[PDB]
């Protein structure tokens, strides 16, 4: 378990391996976060969410 | 749905409902934007016309955020056959935007590779939907979702009498009373992932429903995503 096969690559959503290394990205609605990892909504009601 | 729980307040915000002209629900959809809607092509073929219905979980009991919104374009996949089901996909673009909120808004659409390799190799997905509680009964009135086990692909073509194929993939239990069912097509499956929902199938087929060594079977939705993004660019 290496890159993303461990852990997702500690990305909140997608991840791909480019030159030994994770590179993190996200869906339409979201932004990645300043860590390059978390995927931070834009909107009120960003794909994906459940609101209990 | 036969078995599993119904979806509770804000649970199930993506699923869609098609209705016919008399208002009766026939099969369900999955919301990808304001304007559109990921359905099964074999629906299609259900009424001459439909509507769409959104934030619905009780057709006989309007909870304030229901919402109808006519189809402006269906846009069919030209290869689906009514012979295997085979490219059971549709997408709808509605002629006005849908207004999220409570319990109306989109599911993810993932990047193939990633959803094949992560979200597929999870251990469940989620399908939900008003269709019948058991095989030959009625559509339920309450919208309800069911927790399914990825199904490995040998299991499941070796308990098919019909071919599986590349656009299609195995969900549910081997002898438990628990699977998606008639009414339920066009629907939702999809996959969670740390708090986030992508849509990963559509509500196919299956023989019967919940019977013992058959799955359901539900459309591979990372074989057409660049056929999606596509149908919604346009
Ligand atoms: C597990 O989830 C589901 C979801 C929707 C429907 C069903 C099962 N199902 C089907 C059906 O599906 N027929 C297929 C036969 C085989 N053909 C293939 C040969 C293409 C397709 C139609 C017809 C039907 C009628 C009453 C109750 C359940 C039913 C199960
Ligand atoms: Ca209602």
């Amino acid at each position: 378990r290496k890159l993303c096969s461990l852990d997702n690559g500690d990305c909140d959503q997608f991840c791909h391996e480019e030159q030994n290394s994770v590179v993190c990205s996200c869906a339409r609605g979201y932004t990645l976060a300043d860590n390059g990892k978390a995927c931070i909504p834009t909107g009120p009601y960003p794909c994906g969410k459940q609101t209990l | 749905i036969v078995g599993g729980q119904e979806c509770k307040d804000g649970e199930c915000p993506w699923q869609a409902l098609l209705i016919n002209e008399e208002n009766e629900g026939f099969c369900g959809g999955t919301i990808l934007s304001e304007f559109y809607i990921l359905t099964a092509a074999h629906c299609l073929y259900q009424a001459k016309r439909f509507k769409v219905r959104v934030g619905d979980r009780n057709t006989e009991q309007e909870e304030g955020g229901e919402a109808v919104h006519e189809v402006e374009v269906v846009i069919k996949h030209n290869r689906f056959t009514k012979e295997t089901y085979d490219f059971d996909i549709a997408v709808l673009r509605l002629k006005t935007p849908i207004t999220f909120r409570m319990n109306v808004a989109p599911a993810c659409l993932p990047e193939r590779d990633w959803a094949e390799s992560t979200l597929m190799t999870q251990k469940t997905g989620i399908v939900s939907g008003f269709g019948r509680t058991h095989e030959k009964g009625r559509q339920s009135t309450r919208l309800k979702m069911l927790e399914v086990p990825y199904v490995d692909r040998n299991s499941c073509k070796l308990s098919s009498s019909f071919i599986i194929t590349q656009n299609m993939f195995c969900a549910g239990y081997d002898t438990k009373q628990e699977d998606a069912c008639q009414g339920d097509s066009g629907g939702p499956h999809v996959t969670r992932f740390k708090d986030t929902y992508f849509v990963t199938g559509i509500v196919s087929w299956g023989e019967g429903c919940a019977r013992k060594g058959k799955y359901g079977i539900y459309t591979k939705v990372t074989a057409f995503l660049k056929w999606i993004d596509r149908s919604m660019k346009t």
